[PDB]
């Protein structure tokens, strides 16, 4: 049972949500959905 | 009766292993198709951005370039799913079988979609830049996107079939 | 400027919803791992 | 008596319940009943 | 499906799930080979114990 | 979004009930096996 | 720029020219999306393995 | 009694889902008819602007053009409500059951 | 406009009462479930 | 519950009211109900 | 386009010309 595959999944969804929050804060600081390339072509072009 | 019976029990254990490996395989297929799904949603969104008559044709070409990038990603998700080196769903997968009991030919056949990149006509065909292609595109990706999800439906059901199979399976094990 | 506004800006009433969501997901996931990392401690209650 | 068929059953129902908890946590992390295919067609389609 | 608001296309999708479940009924029907003379599918001959 | 909410989301008041249930079932089953794996120790109290 | 005839033709230069920068920044932004989606599938293959 | 009863419970849950989807559907119908309502109020207002004998016939024609635009919008709200692709209220809806 | 006011509007002094009520009912119900989901933990204090 | 469908509605009615205020200010600056096409034919014609 | 389906659009009919044709 060592692998404990409930934590592993939880770690994943946590880091995904945390990427979403890190970006969300990035969107709030400058107050722009667009701050870099990783959004989109519709973002900038 | 104990030799045959014990052999049956062992086969049942191996079947638990095989069915669970099948759940994990179909899980991999699910995730890859979540990403292709999100992409093809995105491609739909860009076709809708192009249908804006006010969106200039130059920027329509820019949209097309984004689309082409996303299409290359569809080719990549299509590839890269090498479970075992005989990967899931691009090109030609041969509709394998997963045994779930102890007897020969007591298997679940599974029917992964033969291809993803060029065959969801094609998603890669469309080249949005022209408005007349913007709307017809939406027809393409509309009849086309729901094939992805038709598969993800099927496989989700197959995962339920696995789980129920296992739930009976360990009972046959305990009774043996 | 209207067009660039709808492209480049964020409507903060949407953002704050996304924040509340994400914060709940983090505080959740943390508190979940408080349990997932304690389910293996049910082991050594058994045979030790 | 070696087989000890009370433990065996208990092991089964334990692993079934544990699958249910593993999924339950998966439903709580993202906060979605739906996180993959194994739920249903009514889940996604 | 009886939900009138559920579109006919998604009703077909439901039907596909149903068909999968039906194949599973055929499988549970099979696969119960106690001894090789399995329980309940097809023709079981009403044995005696 | 209402429809997708009722499909795809979870109402956590249901989830936490499912959790409490499952946790009780695990802690139970563990503590049960503490006994099932000790009933065979009644053997060697007999004739050894 | 100094000459007017160069002032306008300049704008033609930097007009066809500036959009190559942004053509790249477009491409790379998409490539960053490709990365993110790749990773999202990647950790799934990890978990399933 | 537990099998039948459990099956009943499950049907009840699915019924919660279906009834709530019905609330959301009838909500969509409500909103679309709020917009058609606001329009047809507007069309009434323009008919009242035309009844002004002092309003010249040329500008009455202009009013009519606005009306015609609003009418095209009634055709659009009539369309565009494709819940599921079997849309609400234009043309022929077949009086479904929930 | 008087008639339409009494039909279509809300007097907020009533609304805020309804809000205070509902908020209390939610915070209550949450804090209740904190106990209802812990009453089954009295089980494994008994025989485990 | 993630969707939090009370905020969503509130966001809507907020942006609608805010469109109404943005226009209302536009009507006050010049002091004209009419400043562009989006009002009406009765506005201009 | 104002919905999600193809051909679910508002056609608009700007006047072809202003300078020489009023």
């Amino acid at each position: 049972v060592n692998t404990n595959i409930a934590s592993l999944n939880t770690q994943r969804n946590l880091n995904a949500s945390s990427n979403d929050l890190n970006t969300s804060l990035q969107r709030l600081t400058t107050g722009y959905r667009i701050n870099s390339a990783k959004d989109d072509a519709a973002g900038l072009q | 009766i104990s030799n045959r019976l014990s052999n049956q029990i062992s086969g049942l254990n191996v079947a638990t292993r095989n069915a669970n490996d099948g759940i994990s395989l179909a899980q991999t297929a699910e995730g890859a198709l979540q990403q292709s799904t999100n992409i093809l949603q995105r491609i739909r969104d860009l076709a809708l951005q192009s249908a804006n008559g006010s969106n200039s044709d130059a920027d329509r070409a820019a949209l097309q370039k984004e689309v082409a990038a996303q299409q290359a990603e569809l080719t990549r998700i299509s590839d890269t799913t090498t479970f075992g080196g005989r990967k899931l769903l691009d090109g030609s997968f041969g509709t394998t079988s997963f045994q779930v009991g102890s007897n020969a030919y007591e298997t679940i056949d599974i029917s992964l979609q033969n291809a993803s990149a060029s065959a969801i006509s094609s998603v890669a065909s469309v080249d949005i830049s022209t408005a007349d292609g913007a709307q017809n595109a939406i027809a393409v990706v509309d009849n086309a996107l729901a094939a992805i999800d038709a598969q993800r439906a099927d496989l989700g059901a197959v995962q339920n079939r696995f789980k129920n199979t296992i739930d009976n399976l360990t009972n046959i094990s305990e009774n043996a | 400027t209207n067009v660039r506004s709808r492209i480049k800006d964020t409507d903060f009433a949407a953002e704050t919803a996304a924040l509340s969501k994400n914060q709940v997901l983090q505080q959740a996931g943390t508190a979940i791992l408080a349990q997932a990392n304690q389910l293996p401690q049910a082991v050594l209650s058994l045979l030790r």
